[PDB]
């Protein structure tokens, strides 16, 4: 019921900023952050309203709530919206980011904005629209539109037409490395329902009638590669993951809150619910050339994180280290694993988003993007760099921040299904270590001669500070206390991994 | 070199804490004292590495 | 069999818009006038599609034994009056400057509306060249339209020489296969000896040509650089849609096209239009060689349906709509190129150099020609992604799967080009009639949004026509 | 030996083997109208062979 309309204020913003763009010229600021407002208003009340403790064991089949709508009925496409608890958190974590992305647009007025966000808004409501996908087609052309507008960010906005590195490199590996693997899951997505089409005998493109469709063994494979293509070219897996420091390090930092904080979310979102349940023998086999991409995800992240000089790609160098964790953990028989990732997929999010915010303020305070050229800009600013050594900090494993309690459970997961891929994958954790050191001595430790241009600093605004400090005491309170939203998801992640387990 | 040095040694001590638990299965450490002779009734070779490892 | 008043009913189109040509010398004899010439001439391709109507109200029958009157044909008369009616209208415009003669225009446009119009229905070999040759005349003569250019002669000279040439192959190889078989009818046709199949590869060298497949696209750069942007949009559009109906009914109808010796052959075209197509289109700055490279491309994707048309009955609808959004999106495209030479100027100075700005000198025109040049490349929200989405199902219906992943991987390779021209319509800037062709592009760009984000009406019309 | 990334660049191989094929191909066009018809015969030749063989 609420589910047409949670996806839809997105769009429906977007069409009155444009609208009052003639009107006036500060309006499309205030009114995106109301619009966002109401976004989180319905994604908090399905949190409190909604049977958020359900049982652990009513099937796969299991929505708090649900909308179906006739839309192409020659093939049975549908409107078929429906929500779960994992799924809810997602919403709420975009809904969250979506004010993020709109607070640090704030005060910034340009020759069009209105057209700014009215991007910002199909953006950030296309993401909605994946994490509430039942029907096939709806989550690929969901998955497919969230993709575009995101081009027209990096392009007109990344540098406004004067160099040429802002579209012909960055922009364009973003969207040929996205787009040719999403037509590879839409034949895989044909291919599976042509063979439930011989097996029945109804074009249908729902998923609890895709889920137990009869396959022979050796054709469900080639599928599931088809599906995995897609779900590892939009979080950062070993093969094709060149386009997102590109992309972090060009776009605008609110666009790279989008790029970072939730675009990464969608495919281990899919890895759990669209890959893993329909392919149950598939996913068996493939498990563990899983296993080795996401221990060499980890280290080799870490390494290009440790060798990289510049910020924006470095903490782009970071989210694929971080994604090594959670392949891992979806790729094991495990329920805690699996609810590991889920509080390490929260915290990701919540962990990137403040650095590129705080990155992207630093830069503007300076005017200077190069990490060694400054240096010992401590006696200079009030709170930017002491803020900055939590965030630093809560990147790898320190306790009292989610990250600690998301990555450990899956190793505890993973112990418990295989001994050696594990024990390899715990240094991690020291080559964590070592590009956050990197990163704070060479950035806040030093002397403030290292440049000419750090002897005039400018001051911090309030309201930068209080989405800081939100996000700050916000990540510490999902660090020490992680139980509410871990009993949220149980129930969810426990029917996928039984149906991962009796299906075998 | 110290903060290098000292998360080698707290991995080294990981390592004996997720072999604990898929042994003995509680972490508490009265409970450990009085749970460890009942679990090892016939498997002993795996505790010298959640030990030595934990040394 | 005679002539009776059923087959008037069904002949309609074929006989309103031969009125209109009378009716239009006639005039142009009486006064040589541009407003007359242009209002006459509308008006009647406008009577052909309310006549639409009432060959709707007939049913499926033939007229003579060179014709066959369908629900598919009534559909793809359609395609082609609208390129008509979409091609005087941008004509007028870009005619006002026109130094003198500018009235042979619409004789010629009127005259290529009945080869489309008899391409459509279409039973007999001899009806299928009845209507290729009506249709090259005048595009043998309208892009040497304005020959007072050093390029329009020049393209009109290509093209004549090359599409004679097409069509003596086309004939030879029409009688070739007749040594065999009795008659030429496309059903009395086929009833594997080497002749008919060696006949059949030159109907296909024939047919190629115009369709603009792989060893036979070199024309369809040259004569788009040379044409005038009015002519390309009719030789863009109504051309090669009233062609492909024909060639698709030769197949369908012909036992002999249900043989794998000439299914493997038309494959491979296919398959090397989509990359012979893709790769080569990447490097030009001209839009007009830019639209004329993605239109091998196009034709491609609508053979990789067509070799699938023996497999399953869905490839019948999958065809006519991939049409119907082809269609609308050059026509959109080609209308803001030609609206930019509001005045003749000679020589049009279009590029893809030349297109730098175009927001902030006319935003509501860069608006359509991004939602068209999205909607050419696969982008959803528009038309052209339906048409995608059935040509690749239709692929995995018939276990095509070199072809279905030459078209994804042809996609990929063509974004590339489709997104430079979005994106350079928005860098930094270097009549009464005009209105109205500034309202066609506009309500195309409505209708193809509206008809990508919701697309169901556009089926339940295509499966009304589709037998 | 991670200054530069390496995978980035070894998965980058299908868009420089992409355009340096594309530009192979725009160096076979011509222009002169006599190999167009050759192309023509070609076709011709090539499409009589693949029917031949089926």
């Amino acid at each position: 019921m609420l589910l047409p309309w949670l996806i839809l204020i997105p769009f429906i913003g977007g069409f009155l900023c444009w609208q009052t763009e003639r009107f006036g010229v500060k309006v499309p600021r205030w009114i995106a952050l109301i619009t966002m407002g109401l976004t989180l208003a319905l994604s908090l009340q399905l949190w409190l309203q909604g049977g958020y403790s359900l049982t652990q064991s009513a099937g796969i089949p299991q929505w708090q709530s649900e909308f179906d709508m006739p839309w192409i009925p020659r093939f049975g496409i549908s409107i078929h919206l429906a929500i779960d608890g994992l799924s809810l958190l997602m919403v709420v974590l975009t809904g969250l980011l979506g004010v993020l992305a709109v607070l640090c647009s704030w005060k910034e007025i340009e020759k069009y904005q209105g057209f700014f966000h009215l991007n910002l808004m199909w953006i950030l409501g296309g993401v909605i629209g994946v994490f509430l996908a039942i029907d096939m087609f709806l989550f690929f052309f969901f998955w497919e539109m969230m993709l575009v507008p995101m081009y027209f960010l990096i392009a007109l906005w990344g540098h406004k037409a004067s160099d040429g590195k802002t579209r012909i490199t960055a922009a364009t590996k973003f969207f040929i490395y996205t787009q040719a693997s999403g037509l590879v899951m839409l034949i895989a997505i044909l291919a599976l329902v042509f063979v439930h089409y011989n097996a029945t005998g109804v074009w249908t493109f729902n998923y609890e009638e895709l889920l137990n469709t009869p396959m022979s063994s050796g054709v469900e494979y080639l599928l599931m590669l088809g599906f995995f293509i897609a779900f590892a070219v939009k979080m950062p897996v070993v093969p094709l993951h060149g386009w997102l420091p590109d992309a972090h390090s060009q776009a605008p930092t609110a666009g790279s809150v989008d790029l970072a904080g939730i675009l990464l979310k969608t495919a281990a979102y899919g890895l759990l619910r669209f890959s893993l349940p329909l392919f149950p023998n598939a996913s068996a086999e493939f498990a563990p050339i899983a296993m080795w991409l996401g221990v060499i995800g980890i280290f080799y992240g870490a390494w290009m994180a440790f060798a990289q000089t510049d910020i924006k790609r470095l903490i782009a160098y970071t989210s694929v280290s971080h994604m090594g964790f959670v392949l891992i953990a979806i790729y094991t028989g495990s329920q805690l694993a699996y609810q590991g990732a889920v509080i390490q997929m929260i915290a990701h999010g919540l962990s990137a988003a403040g650095l590129f915010i705080l990155c992207g303020q630093l830069y503007e305070r300076i005017h200077t993007r190069d990490m060694r050229m400054m240096g010992g800009l401590w006696s200079k600013m009030k709170w930017l760099p002491a803020l900055s050594l939590f965030f630093a900090v809560a990147t790898l494993g320190m306790p009292g921040t989610g990250n600690f309690v998301g990555e450990f459970m899956i190793l505890f997961g993973s112990f418990q299904v295989v001994p050696v891929i594990t024990v390899i994958s715990t240094f991690g954790l020291v080559f964590a270590s070592v590009y956050s050191l990197a990163m704070l001595h060479r950035a806040y430790f030093g002397k403030a001669k290292s440049q000419i241009a750090s002897q005039e600093l400018p001051g911090m605004s309030l309201r930068e500070l209080f989405m800081i400090l939100l996000l700050v005491v916000l990540l510490v309170l999902l660090g020490f206390y992680p139980q509410p939203i871990l009993d949220t998801s149980h129930s969810a992640i426990g029917n996928i991994q039984q149906w991962f387990v009796n299906s075998v | 070199k110290a903060f290098v040095v000292t998360r080698v040694g707290d991995v080294f001590l990981a390592f004996a804490l997720f072999i604990l638990y898929n042994e003995l299965g509680t972490l508490n450490f009265r409970e450990m004292v009085e749970l460890a002779p009942a679990h090892f009734a016939d498997g002993n070779n795996m505790l010298m590495w959640a030990t030595l490892m934990l040394l | 069999m005679t002539i009776t008043p059923q087959n008037l009913i069904a002949l309609l189109p074929l006989l309103i818009v031969g009125l209109t040509v009378v009716v239009v010398m006639l005039s142009i004899a009486w006064r040589r006038n541009h407003f007359l010439n242009a209002t006459l001439s509308v008006i009647g391709l406008n009577a052909a599609l309310v006549s639409l109507w009432f060959v709707g109200q007939a049913g499926a029958m033939d007229v003579t034994p060179l014709m066959r009157v369908d629900g598919f044909a009534m559909l793809y008369t359609g395609l082609v009056l609208l390129a008509s009616l979409a091609t005087c209208t941008f004509a007028y415009p870009w005619l006002e400057g026109y130094n003198d003669n500018k009235d042979e225009f619409y004789l010629l446009v009127l005259i290529a509306a009945l080869g489309g119009i008899l391409l459509a229905n279409a039973n007999h070999l001899a009806s299928l060249f009845l209507g290729i040759e009506l249709i090259s005349l005048p595009l043998f003569g309208l892009v040497g339209y304005a020959f007072r250019q050093k390029r329009s002669l020049e393209a009109s000279i290509k093209y004549t020489i090359l599409s004679a040439a097409a069509s003596s192959f086309l004939l030879f190889g029409m009688a070739l296969v007749y040594a065999q078989s009795g008659d030429l009818s496309f059903v009395a046709l086929g009833k594997n000896e080497p002749l008919l199949l060696a006949g059949f590869g030159l109907m296909i060298v024939g047919l190629g040509f115009k369709l603009s497949l792989v060893p036979f696209h070199l024309w369809t750069p040259d004569v788009y650089q040379g044409a005038p942007a009015p002519v390309s949009t009719f030789l863009a559009t109504a051309s090669k849609i009233a062609i492909f109906g024909v060639v698709m009914r030769l197949f369908l109808y012909a036992p002999v096209g249900d043989s794998e010796a000439i299914r493997v052959v038309l494959a491979i075209i296919a398959f090397a239009s989509i990359i012979f197509g893709n790769l080569m289109a990447l490097s030009q700055t001209n839009i007009k060689r830019l639209l004329g490279y993605s239109s091998i491309s196009h034709l491609g994707y609508l053979l990789v349906a067509l070799i699938a048309l023996q497999t399953g009955e869905m490839s019948m609808e999958a065809v006519g709509v991939y049409l119907a959004g082809y269609l609308f999106s050059s026509l959109g495209a080609f209308g803001v190129v030609s609206l930019m030479s509001s005045p003749y100027r000679g020589p049009d100075a279009d590029s893809l150099f030349s297109y730098r700005g175009l927001f902030w000198h006319r935003p509501i025109l860069a608006a359509v020609m991004t939602v068209m040049m999205l909607s050419l490349a696969g982008i959803p929200m528009t038309l052209g992604f339906i048409g995608k989405f059935y040509v690749l199902a239709v692929g995995v219906q018939a276990h095509l799967w070199w072809l279905v992943g030459a078209v994804v991987v042809g996609s990929a390779i063509g974004l590339y080009y489709y997104l430079r021209v979005a994106v350079s319509l928005y860098l930094h800037a270097p009549n009464w009639q005009y209105s109205a062709g500034g309202i066609v592009v506009l309500i195309s760009a409505l209708l193809v949004l509206v008809l990508g984000v919701w697309p169901q009406p556009l089926i339940s019309i295509v499966r009304l026509a589709m037998p | 030996l991670l200054k530069r990334d390496p995978l980035n660049s070894m998965m980058n191989i299908p868009a420089v083997l992409s355009r340096f094929a594309g530009k192979g191909l725009l160096l076979s066009e011509n222009g002169y109208l006599r190999w167009y018809v050759a192309s023509m015969s070609i076709g011709a030749v090539v499409v009589l062979a693949l029917l031949m063989v089926l």
